């Protein structure tokens, strides 16, 4: 669910 | 314009009118009896949670310079990024809590429209999004269907579809091909001119609502109260 990798 | 809003409307109304065309739409009727929506306050989250440790996105959005991720206990997230009055902004975003504590998971529910997708069930993927009010999520889009489930507090969003692209100058680099370089609320238009034109839906996401964000679809979230949101990642 991530955005910031 | 506005996200449409609809009461618990059927698998196939939903299907043909919003998940096969990629349409955002907000659920009614559907999260509003999750215990969650009564029994989640600042104490229960303590009495359940507050000794784990999860991280924390500290900084106004990740976009900046000065951004960071740290590790804490739930305790001292609420602590020091809540109740206190904080020197930053920190969100605990983007965590499979669920996952983490299941005791959490009997609090909410997978949507029902989630088994019109290809996936498997196991495979959804459940983020927990718990911050104070002005945590923001800069633009960006995603590559699966998602449920935003807001059960505390209220939030701001911004919607822009995947035809709109070119107008919102995603970053070149491998990191954030998937982010905006524009800031939504308050855009450099000498630099994003073809920002200003975009055209865009928006609305304020309140407890017990669900917005379906579609496949690739662009997202900016700002939180306008203490928050917390539940996302279901499907396919
Ligand atoms: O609520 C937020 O800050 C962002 C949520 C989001 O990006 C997601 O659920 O995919
Ligand atoms: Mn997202």
């Amino acid at each position: 669910c991530a955005r910031a990798y | 314009s506005t996200v449409p809003r609809l009461h618990r409307p059927s698998l196939q109304h939903f299907r043909e009118q919003f998940l096969v065309p990629g349409r955002p739409v907000i659920l009614k009727g559907v999260a509003d009896h999750w215990p969650a929506m009564q029994k989640w306050s600042l104490e229960y989250i303590q009495e359940i949670a507050g000794a784990r440790t999860v991280p924390v996105e500290v900084g106004s959005r990740y976009t900046d310079e000065e951004w960071s991720q740290t590790l804490m206990t739930v305790n001292e997230f609420i602590s020091k990024y809540i109740v206190n009055e904080p020197r930053d902004v920190g969100y605990l975003a983007q965590h499979q809590l669920f996952d983490q504590i299941p005791e959490l998971k009997q609090d909410i529910s997978i949507p029902d429209y989630c088994s019109l997708g290809d996936g498997e069930e196991e495979e959804i993927t459940i983020c927990a999004w718990f911050g104070p009010q002005g945590t923001i999520s800069p633009l960006h889009q995603d590559p699966q269907q998602n449920f935003l489930v807001q059960v505390m507090g209220r939030k701001y969003i911004r919607l822009y579809s995947p035809q709109e692209s070119g107008a919102l100058y995603p970053h070149d680099t491998h990191l954030l091909h998937n982010t905006s370089q524009v800031d939504v609320e308050n855009p450099d238009l000498e630099k994003f001119p073809k920002f200003a034109k975009a055209p865009f839906l928006s609305c304020i996401l309140s407890p017990g609502e669900i917005l379906f964000i579609p496949v690739k679809y662009w997202h900016y979230v700002r939180a306008l109260d203490l928050s917390f949101s539940v996302s279901f990642w499907w396919s």
